[PDB]
């Protein structure tokens, strides 16, 4: 197969949701994951993940640890190859201007990445983690949170988050 | 609550300040008199003593006995001094105690109000979730 039907469908979805599908991006990500995973046990250690992040994106140690903790939902002390590929696709050369619009588009659910708790509500800690992952001003983040919190309970619903993302995408396109 | 204590506390302390510094030189002839037999003389002597005694009047303990011990001053028809201290103690005590208890129960009121609106929003979200569950089920 062409590196499993699940990853083939993921690549098809990425090509349908992005203007450019690149050339062997998934293959390069798999090669980097195999290079990072020394034991080839379909898992990578936190030290290896931090070393790869510092070598590629030159991120801070605390930011790399926070990203690894957010990605490892199993909390087993290791990061899987699928999780590493998902993180690489979420980054997608974040220094580019179009990468901000790509991150605003996010993924098919486009809610669970922000909602680390998983209770269909994103808190101030999740907002701070998102602002650490993607560069945004503190005042702008506070204004966006105030605009999103219509009820004033400081909770972000899935429908409200989808509407806010749609409005942001429409404003960016226009 | 103590975050909500913003202006009422400085209003209280500035009323304490103005009334104490007014009452310093009102019963001046109480402490500054040649009467041998007296025991509350030191109450109205110093500025710090004035602060302590007007705080005592604020707490309203033995105001009767304080007034009788100041009655050993020659009674100048009580036209200005006794009515001043009585008005000060009564007004300050009742106004400040009442204003603090009112604002504290107001704090409890808005605490319960925000709690109740949180549960109301949660119930509305639950109703919307159940309705969207029906919508999804019919959509399969």
């Amino acid at each position: 197969m062409k590196l499993t039907p699940g990853c083939f469908l993921w690549y098809l979805y990425m090509d349908k949701i992005y203007c450019l599908l690149s050339l062997r991006n998934v293959k390069a990500l798999m090669v980097y994951f195999h290079l990072l995973d020394v034991h080839h046990r379909n898992t990578l250690n936190d030290v290896l993940f931090f070393h790869f992040l510092q070598h590629v994106t030159n991120l801070n140690k605390s930011q790399i640890g926070m990203i690894f903790d957010l990605l490892d939902w199993t909390a087993v002390g290791e990061i899987g190859f699928d999780q590493f590929y998902v993180l690489i696709c979420i980054l997608l050369a974040h220094q580019d201007h179009l990468e901000d619009h790509f991150m605003y588009r996010h993924s098919r659910p486009v809610f669970e990445l922000l909602d680390l708790d998983g209770e269909m509500n994103i808190g101030a800690a999740n907002f701070q983690n998102y602002r650490f992952l993607f560069n945004i001003k503190k005042q702008e983040l506070r204004d966006l949170f105030h605009d999103f919190d219509i009820t004033g309970d400081r909770l972000l619903n899935y429908k409200e988050f989808k509407l806010y993302t749609i409005f942001c995408t429409d404003k960016s396109i226009d | 609550a103590l975050k909500s204590m913003t202006f009422l506390l400085m209003l209280l302390l500035i009323f304490f300040y103005i009334f104490a510094v007014t009452g310093v030189y009102f019963f001046r002839e109480y402490s500054r008199s040649t009467i041998e037999g007296l025991e509350y003389n030191m109450f109205f002597s110093d500025l710090l003593n004035s602060l302590v005694t007007v705080f005592i009047l604020f707490t309203l303990d033995h105001w009767y006995a304080v007034l009788q011990d100041i009655w050993k001053v020659p009674e100048s028809s009580r036209v200005f001094s006794s009515i001043y201290v009585i008005l000060w103690l009564l007004l300050g005590s009742i106004i400040f105690r009442n204003i603090i208890v009112a604002m504290m129960v107001t704090n409890f009121q808005n605490i319960r109000s925000e709690l109740s609106e949180e549960m109301s929003h949660l119930e509305v979200q639950y109703k919307a979730d159940m309705f969207k569950q029906q919508i999804i089920q019919r959509r399969q």
